[PDB]
DNA sequence: ATCGATGTATATATCTGACACGTGCCTGGAGACTAGGGAGTAATCCCCTTGGCGGTTAAAACGCGGGGGACAGCGCGTACGTGCGTTTAAGCGGTGCTAGAGCTGTCTACGACCAATTGAGCGGCCTCGGCACCGGGATTCTGAT
DNA sequence: ATCAGAATCCCGGTGCCGAGGCCGCTCAATTGGTCGTAGACAGCTCTAGCACCGCTTAAACGCACGTACGCGCTGTCCCCCGCGTTTTAACCGCCAAGGGGATTACTCCCTAGTCTCCAGGCACGTGTCAGATATATACATCGAT
């Protein structure tokens, strides 16, 4: 009775934002899943390289932007860069 | 939570436990786990739409992994993504070389 | 044993990559090609497993055997 | 009757281009997989899920591979792909000297 | 001061002296615009990556460390130029 | 006017610039190619010498890299004459754009 | 033995192997023998393309190691030329090859 | 008032094993930039191991482990060889 | 087939910039203690792998004939190589300016850390639909007619 | 064209099982509150990047000519393809054994952290020799003759 972490519900809420009626079948949800697991470590080992590579001790999201920067390319690069502004952006409107 | 203070559906709550517990640096600022959830879940959102739409010409309201590599392979900066995965139960797309076809 | 990758087998393979017509040699070099490809990712999931002081390669390793290679592979929990 | 030989073959292209199940059969792969991995540490155990992870792997190579040996073999202006057109296909994605 | 058109800078000879390195013995006339297309994009998708690290690192120079780390980026590592 | 026959100063020369290492493309066009392109990046760059030395390398050894794969698919199509048929199945069947 | 480089019998620094292993990032700990480990593997590997490269260099009647020998060395084995497949070499060049169909008859 | 680099650990390597020939400085910058590489190959994969395991410490087995994912065979074997060789030295006495 | 001469390769004499080496400082490596948390090890549960089997049937294997595609040979035209003479712009050196990299002090915001606590998420469970499919009908392919 | 014989596509009833929804609970995310330090900001310094000029001269360009080679065309043959028949072994469902993965509890030793030396290494500076080139020389070899 452990548990084990994944982004199962997660993808289900996107899904269910971007298209109220159309399911998921578990091995799709599998790829979903592995999907966001390896473009996660794609970003976060870019800016981790970033961070060491300039001597921070810190990953900020400039680090995660010139990692979104680097790995996808360039018009959902700069569509994910937007996204990600306005949600840190919303994040420091709150408190 | 905090997920919500973002207006995003990805747990920052579990990016910030990932990028703490994964040693990717030793400090991990406030405002990454926010921006990195964002891009994950637009990268979702991306992949999910192109796929629903796929399955919806299938005529079918079940996405299923043939619908993924659709998607993934139909868009041009998709596919550079993701130039080098194998999707499980995937297939390919259907391609017949012109000079193949009868004549 | 390597015969099991039977001559339909691969003429299905070459069909759904788009290849028309196939010579008769084709298949030996399949053989062959694909016993080097399963040498390669065999090795290091055996490698992962060994490593891990487990004695059943699981399906994480060959995921992580592939991705070493080069070659991610979506689907198994990875 | 009889069909023109070359169209059994484009239509089973677009048979197996529509279809996502393995192409390989399960158990022969089974015993591949076993007799290769029992040349590295011997009675070894497999995941089920590992072996079908190996054929989708497999499986995905195979296919891309045969694209590219069709593209070679278009280039030298034939039909028929031969042995040349793999080792030339494997040859530039730098997979053997 | 702009530059444009400097992509005639990878000169007929130039080209061709790259390929007789590579093995080429006898070049077709066409090569010479499919090449310099080839070198724009691949310089453009180094350059860029180069660029990037430098923007991040608010520099205005792009260092050498820049460029061999584009590289490593795009699989293609550099030895040489420290780091 | 005495002249060997075609093909020899094409060999001769293969062997000539397979013995040497001098970069091939002139240095100072290539700078200029390079400043060209990072303008539509940001505006006023400065670029560190060694790093305009370093795109050069990494350039001279993509081309390189690119005439051999080529000149083994014009080979592989019984031809002598590389074409751009030939760079583009190279560049299909390595990955690039 | 004052230096631990001294007391494995290596030569290359075990403590600045040490070092760059903590001060990367690469685990929370880095145990006593992984340095020792490391840098005797690295020592192994640049004994390896040292030799090769000073035979290629030997062979050219030349007493010095330049890029050209290293990129003779890498190339000319086929190990190497695995491991480093996707290393371009400053200064390299490459291997002296004409395709067999060239040549003429 | 330093900068790290191998530029001497390569050079006492040469002397060991070709005791009479010199190494230029371009190539001493080039075995510099392999060491760093193969280092970090190493370093990555092991890490890559300490996490598939849920362990934390890179210990000796990661690294070996790790040679034998990335080095080909025979440079394998020997590497590890090399490796067990100096660790159970540096164990001794 | 000789010249021959173009080119390549072999031999020695010279110069010079790169390297191999000899110091002076310094800072990072090494050592001794302490402490605690990560990893080893043993015990136990129970899942999940392996093996064995019997049947059925879809798939593999085999024979064969025929046609269509691979391959060689030839011809022809173009288009690429080669040589010369003319033009261009790279390369080198030298100067001169300065924009920006790089190092350093200060100081504040920000993030780690810890304890409480509270809701989000995972797992077990169950009901409904959605896909596969079978079947019948209708249209559209391929190929001989 | 045509006519047929399948192949494929559409539409509808049907079953099965897997996905989507609910509920209970435990555990990780959140929230304060405190403290240390990373990093930002500024300011100085000086290295290195850029710009420009003038000469020399090697390389690029342009042009002319010939011949090798790309390419189309034709002819032959062998070797895949497609089909029908016989064989074989994969799939599946079931059951049993038991090996090993996964978890928990306990204990110990190995590594982090800290402070205190001190010698290994780096920048500086210097002397010299390895290699590039000059000049001279012996021989391969390309080839039209």
């Amino acid at each position: 009775r452990s548990r084990k972490e994944s982004y199962s519900i997660y993808v289900y809420k996107v899904l269910k934002q971007v298209h109220p009626d159309t399911g998921i079948s578990s091995k799709a949800m599998g790829i979903m899943n592995s999907f966001v697991n390896d473009i996660f470590e794609r970003i976060a080992g870019e800016a981790s390289r970033l961070a060491h590579y300039n001597k921070r001790s810190t990953i900020t999201s400039r680090e995660i932007q010139t990692a979104v920067r680097l790995l996808l390319p360039g018009e959902l690069a700069k569509h994910a860069v937007s996204e990600g502004t306005k949600a840190v952006t919303k994040y420091t409107s709150a408190k | 939570t905090r997920s919500s203070r973002a207006g995003l559906q990805f747990p920052v709550g579990r990016v910030h436990r990932l990028l703490r517990k994964g040693n990717y640096s030793e400090r991990v600022g406030a405002g990454a786990p926010v921006y990195l959830a964002a891009v994950l879940e637009y990268l979702t959102a991306e992949i999910l739409e192109l796929a629903g739409n796929a399955a919806r010409d299938n005529k079918k309201t079940r996405i299923i992994p043939r619908h993924l590599q659709l998607a993934i392979r139909n868009d041009e900066e998709l596919n550079k993504l993701l130039g080098r995965v194998t999707i499980a139960q995937g297939g390919v797309l259907p391609n017949i070389q012109a000079v193949l076809l009868p004549k | 044993n390597i015969q099991g990758i039977t001559k339909p087998a691969i003429r299905r393979l070459a069909r759904r990559g788009g290849v028309k017509r196939i010579s008769g040699l084709i298949y030996e070099e399949t053989r062959g090609v694909l016993k080097v490809f399963l040498e390669n990712v065999i090795r290091d999931a055996v490698t992962y497993t060994e490593h891990a002081k487990r004695k059943t390669v699981t399906a994480m390793d060959v995921v992580y055997a592939l991705k070493r290679q080069g070659r991610t592979l979506y689907g198994f929990g990875g | 009757h009889r069909y023109r030989p070359g169209t059994v073959a484009l239509r089973e292209i677009r048979r197996y281009q529509k279809s996502t199940e393995l192409l390989i059969r399960k158990l022969p792969f089974q015993r591949l997989v076993r007799e290769i991995a029992q040349d590295f540490k011997t009675d070894l155990r497999f995941q089920s899920s590992a072996v079908m992870a190996l054929q989708e792997a497999c499986e995905a190579y195979l296919v891309g591979l045969f694209e590219d040996t069709n593209l070679c073999a278009i280039h030298a202006k034939r039909v028929t792909i031969m042995p040349k057109d793999i080792q030339l296909a494997r040859r530039i994605r730098g997979e053997r000297a």
